């Protein structure tokens, strides 16, 4: 281990001896006298050309470019945990082993949560072998778990008439045409009521049709699906006072 | 008001939630068509604040479908689903972040937490390698890291010919009877001669 | 039109007033992000 | 100790002097401003 | 020291003097005559190495004794601060018998520098994976390569493909970069009115 | 005005060594030698140079070798001429939503190599196929997946004619099963000189860059509006005139007084800046997909589209009604409506007439009255020359 | 006229401010450009 | 305004012309004329300098290229003298001379 260790700390130096003399601004400076270490044509001859190649500050190539920082990060990361493991980095998030190191995925300022939407999407998509739209689909009447349904383009066109018409004030004006508008409509354009949800709330609830539509609205029978508090508020995302 | 033609309003009371019978039921794709129309009648700044609305709406959908559906049994909030993905979607859409330096901030994260043992079973033998007993000090964030490193690769950066590990009492004595704001060639000569 | 070049003439004086108070605030937060001195810790470390 | 306790006390009023200095620098630049501002309220005044 | 001292101290007459024991670039005059060297040290004209065992902690003084061509280096960027400041000095005060010396201390400073590498860079990265690019194999084979690099190996002339395709590059230091960035603003500056 | 005469001068074969002395004074098409060398002579920065000349130069070190879009290769060995070969991508129809690049690299004659890189993989697919405007694949492999962000290199058989003219590689992913083919394409168009009059040509472009101060994407943009086979010209030089006359007196841009002086709708993208194109229709994504410019008819009276896709883009993108959109290309065909086929060559001069309400400040409905009281009435907008 | 009279010894207020602002200027300035007096700097030698 | 802009034109055309036609093979670039001629040629108008601090400049500049031989051949016993010993100190500027 010492003998490895010490190799690894002359190979450095060596190389540290060798790239900076080869440093492309000490060539034309006056009376700086500099000769290379005279290894550097078995340098350029073993990598080929890699001390001719000194590259501008600030790049995606750099070799202190936060994408070399990433590159030795994921290097000796990617061994805390066994393969088969479900925390495993390629497992948990294969995208991140292929990312490519360009400059555009270096500077391209893009928002955040449009990569989580992203990443959410692509693992459902990959999980229930569909299209986006037909997740969409499938999440617009997806009654099983709370905070769902979500109906894509009901929330659209209902955050486009909050946008335009606030407080709805048009439908205070004009009556004749506030005459053809429905007040439960007119209930899910002010509040997220999705076609869904109108479908969850308005059908009644017989002894006859109560395994059935426990089902349709839960999945499982059987009643003590939740056992206590916590389940049930983590399930709706309630507070203990909204409980 | 809306924006939009007559037919389109036709089109969006079309849509009626409980209305006359024999109607049928709005579609998706209905939707989706009085969707575009309705958003088509907006300008860029109300396009992007509806844009950014309906990202921080589906992020907390599409997160509680992936709880519920596919994900391990031990993920049970949206805290714990940041915990595994690393990425945490309950970030509001004004921040933004390149998508090395989010991998970077993912893999930071779950270094942090493998360190600790908070996840399942981390390997103890490669968390003692250097890199890691650094990783308190130089490893942990970008800037640090490049700083050792550039004072690997360049140290006429980093040297001042003040202060210096090693040096000596006479230097540090020099430096004493150096250290004043006003020196003459005679002081500066006499204490060369000290 | 005399009116509104009075409006300008105003306007660069208190641009001329704002650079000065932006002077003033850069010297300060660059007296304030250096704590001591050099000399100053020289002489801490002396007392030591 | 008594020769390293002095040449504290001479730093120590060499670090003073900068400081003084320093301070004299803030308030030559907030009287600059000054009379740049005050100049300029007079070419308003001319105009009004 | 006493050359950092008297430039903190802006004793600039006395700081070049000093400077002037170590660093000429106008050669020495001995005993009437020049000599054919620049530096007044010999470890530093011969490369001595002062320090075996240089990264066992971090320390830039450490790896500049270790090689004290970066000792070189530093002086040299000790004297590019000297001149810049000088010709700083000379352009504060705004008068036209002063604008003349301030060039002159810019124009020797950047004949001192030379000429930027501009075209030299590569601009030029085959973009892989994160994947590829922490290939442990690869940086194993990197190691080995250089190991056979210092033993010579007899350089084994069978052309193959690189397989070191993702190695990341070397960098040129920022000082140096920010030297010539500032050296050109103050030649824009002076060349019109500002 | 002798630059107006270096300007105007045409380039034959035969006056290619005589003008090459009078231009330069040597011979010898290797007078520069070096990318130092002509930035020197011509004054010019690492990237003003960087938007005309992309050598192969430095080819191993990366699988894109594609500078703004474009590349030149020049063959030795052409009976001692060095031909050149200037090939410009053009980034047609989701290209940004399918892969990373798409290069066409020749590697002799009628021997060409496609280089690509699959962003995001499809692994249910396999299918590969490569056809030139839904024509004939060129290259079909079946059973084969091309994994995420890899650089592969396909060799591609073309011939000189159909490289020559403006080709339309066209990149699938169908699947066996009867579910979607992923489709994504680009367009190249290779142009080819004898080194002098590459030379002169380059030499008298560089000296237009350096005398206006505009870009060379868009004096290559308005040299294709009027010419082929890029012949700087008076008109070219009027046209030039007059998109910076329209950008100095109203505030528009530079593609924004390009659409005004009867080009089309640029779709050159960069990595500093994007097309116009998606730029105008496509920066923010309205159902997630982008907009392609199909040649997909659609009837724009107000009520009969049902293809909401197409319809929702336009109306966002011009920032107007259904029945303004339909009087607006009511305007553009003297009040009919013969056919719109939703193509690049519609979209610009339905974008013409919005512009040419906007810019004078007037509403559409205003435009439609200012040209029923004008000599302009039933007039074909379509079918006007650029004098018109 | 009376109001034309008044705006004229305003101009004459602010005359007299900017003389007072333009002296303290040059005596901060006149302090600044001596860094240390002659007996600061004899002091520091006596410490020495 | 008009004749500074063509004097500032006129400029950048001759010292072309002078680089391309007439001048020592070594000199490619503006600054490289600067360097030969003593004269800055991209110096835009505003700036005045009368014909003696001119030349003191020029020959200065000469100088202090010449000290640390950045031309062909100095001339190394000239370069120690007592006017060049005290160069660095003394003789450099006017106002210390």
């Amino acid at each position: 281990y010492q003998q490895a260790h010490q190799e690894s700390k002359q190979n450095k130096l060596e190389e540290l001896r060798i790239l900076s003399r080869a440093n492309p601004q000490l060539a034309n400076i006056t009376n700086l006298n500099i000769t290379p270490s005279t290894l550097n044509n078995s340098y350029n001859s073993w990598f080929y050309g890699r001390a001719h190649r000194f590259v501008k500050p600030g790049s995606i190539a750099s070799i202190f470019s936060p994408a070399a920082y990433l590159t030795e990060l994921y290097r000796e990361a990617k061994d805390f945990h066994p393969d088969n493991s479900q925390y495993h980095l390629n497992k948990r998030r294969p995208d991140i082993a292929s990312l490519a190191l360009t400059q555009n995925n270096m500077d391209e300022e893009i928002s955040t949560l449009s990569l989580s939407n992203e990443l959410l999407l692509h693992n459902i998509q990959t999980l229930e072998k569909t299209d986006y739209n037909g997740v969409m689909k499938m999440l617009s009447t997806y009654r099983q778990t709370g905070m769902t349904p979500y109906h894509l383009p009901y929330e659209s066109a209902r955050q486009a008439i909050l946008l335009q018409d606030k407080n709805l004030t048009a439908f205070s004006r004009n009556t004749d045409v506030a005459e053809l508008m429905d007040p439960t409509s007119l209930l899910a354009i002010k509040t997220d009521i999705s076609p869904e949800l109108y479908q969850i709330l308005v059908e009644e609830i017989t002894p006859e049709n109560s395994t059935e539509l426990m089902k349709k609205n839960f999945g499982t029978d059987d009643v003590l699906i939740f056992k206590s508090y916590a389940s049930l508020a983590r399930y709706y995302d309630l507070s203990y006072d909204e409980l | 008001t809306l924006g939009i033609t007559p037919d389109g309003v036709a089109a969006l009371i079309k849509l009626k939630y409980v209305g006359e019978p024999e109607t049928p039921m709005p579609t998706f794709d209905d939707w989706q068509a009085a969707s575009t129309l309705l958003q088509a009648g907006l300008n860029s700044q109300q396009s992007d604040q509806l844009q950014a609305w309906l990202d921080e709406a589906t992020t907390t959908a599409a997160s509680a479908y992936y709880i519920k559906n596919g994900a391990p049994q031990q993920i049970k909030s949206r805290d714990e689903l940041y915990s595994y993905l690393l990425i945490d979607n309950q970030v509001s859409a004004q921040v933004k972040t390149t998508r090395v330096a989010e991998a970077i901030a993912s893999i930071q994260l779950y270094v942090n937490r493998a360190l600790n043992n908070v996840e399942g079973k981390v390997s103890k033998p490669v968390k003692t390698r250097q890199f890691f007993c650094d990783w308190e000090t130089y490893n942990r964030r970008y800037s640090t890291w490049a700083g050792v490193s550039e004072l690997a690769y360049y140290p006429e950066n980093y040297i001042d010919p003040t202060i210096r590990i090693g040096q000596t009492g006479m230097m540090n004595n020099l430096l004493q009877q150096l250290s004043q704001s006003q020196l003459n060639i005679d002081t500066v000569e006499d204490s060369f001669k000290n | 039109d005399k009116v509104m070049a009075e409006i300008d003439a105003d306007k660069l004086a208190l641009q001329e007033s704002r650079h000065g108070a932006q002077s003033r605030f850069d010297s300060f937060n660059t007296l304030y992000d250096e704590d001591v001195n050099a000399g100053e810790k020289q002489a801490m470390d002396l007392y030591l | 100790a008594s020769a390293t306790r002095i040449a504290a006390d001479k730093i120590s009023q060499s670090e003073i002097y900068r400081r003084r200095r320093q301070e004299w620098e803030i308030q030559r630049n907030n009287a600059e401003a000054e009379i740049k501002q005050i100049d300029a309220q007079l070419a308003t005044l001319a105009v009004r | 020291m006493v050359f950092q001292r008297l430039l903190q101290e802006q004793n600039f007459t006395e700081s070049t003097r000093w400077l002037r024991y170590i660093w000429n670039p106008a050669g020495y005059s001995v005993q009437g005559e020049m000599q054919d060297y620049y530096w007044n040290v010999r470890p530093l004209e011969e490369d001595t190495s002062w320090n075996a065992n240089p990264l066992d902690s971090v320390d830039p003084d450490a790896v500049a004794q270790h090689d004290p061509m970066h000792y070189k280096v530093a002086t040299f960027m000790k004297m590019l601060d000297l001149l810049i400041t000088r010709g700083d000095s000379a352009y504060r005060q705004l008068e036209r018998d002063t604008l003349n010396e301030a060039k002159m201390w810019y124009v020797q400073a950047l004949t001192l520098l030379g000429d930027e590498p501009y075209f030299s860079l590569d601009n030029d990265w085959s973009e892989p994976r994160l994947e590829e690019a922490a290939s442990q194999t690869m940086r194993h084979h990197y190691q080995h390569k250089m190991l056979q690099l210092r033993q010579r190996a007899a350089l084994p002339t069978k052309r193959t493909a690189n397989s070191l395709t993702a190695l990341f590059l070397p960098q040129i230091n920022k000082k140096l970069q920010g030297y010539w960035q500032t050296l050109t603003q103050r030649l824009y500056n002076l060349r019109h009115n500002l | 005005p002798e630059l107006y005469q270096i300007l105007v001068e045409e380039i034959t074969p035969e006056n290619s060594t005589e003008l090459m002395k009078k231009n330069f004074g040597t011979d010898d098409v290797l007078i520069f030698k070096s990318y130092a060398s002509l930035a020197r002579y011509y004054d010019l920065s690492y990237d003003e140079l960087s938007l005309f000349v992309n050598l192969s130069f430095g080819k191993k070190n990366t699988n894109q070798q594609y500078k703004n879009e474009q590349l030149i290769t020049l063959v030795n060995d052409g009976n001692d001429t060095a031909t050149a070969r200037l090939i410009k991508r053009t980034r047609k129809d989701f290209y940004d939503s399918h892969l990373n690049y798409a290069e066409l690299i020749p590697i002799k004659e009628n021997e060409y190599k496609y280089n690509f890189s699959v962003k995001k993989t499809e692994p249910d697919h396999l299918d590969f196929r490569l056809q030139n405007g839904d024509k004939e694949y060129i290259y079909q492999d079946k059973n084969f997946v091309p994994i995420a962000n890899t650089h592969y290199s396909i060799p591609i058989k073309l011939t000189t004619e159909q490289i020559t003219n403006g080709i339309t590689l066209r990149l699938w992913r169908v699947k066996p099963n009867p579910s979607d083919a992923i489709n994504a394409n680009a367009h190249f168009k290779m142009m080819e000189f004898p080194g002098d009059i590459f030379l002169l040509k380059l030499n008298k472009a560089i000296r237009l860059y350096k005398a206006t101060g505009i870009s060379p994407e868009d004096i290559w943009q308005v040299i294709e509006s009027i010419y082929d086979d890029l012949t700087i010209d008076s008109n070219v030089l009027g046209k030039l005139f007059y998109v910076q006359y329209y950008m100095q007196h109203y505030n528009i841009s530079v593609s924004d007084a390009l659409v005004l002086c009867h080009s089309d709708i640029s779709q050159y993208s960069t990595k500093q800046q994007p097309s116009h194109f998606t730029m105008l229709f496509n920066t923010p994504l309205l159902n997630g997909q982008e907009f392609s410019a199909d040649n997909t008819k659609l009837d724009l009276t107000p009520g009969e589209s049902k293809n909401h896709f197409y319809l929702g883009i336009m109306k966002r993108a011009f920032r107007v009604n259904d029945t303004e959109l339909y009087t607006l290309w009511k305007l553009a065909n003297g009040g009919t409506n013969p056919e719109f086929m939703c193509s690049i060559e519609n979209l610009s001069l339905l974008y013409r007439v919005r512009l040419l309400a906007d810019i004078h400040h007037l509403t559409v409905n205003e435009l439609s009255m200012l040209l029923s009281v004008s000599p302009y009435v039933n007039t074909k907008i379509a079918l006007f020359s650029d004098t018109a």
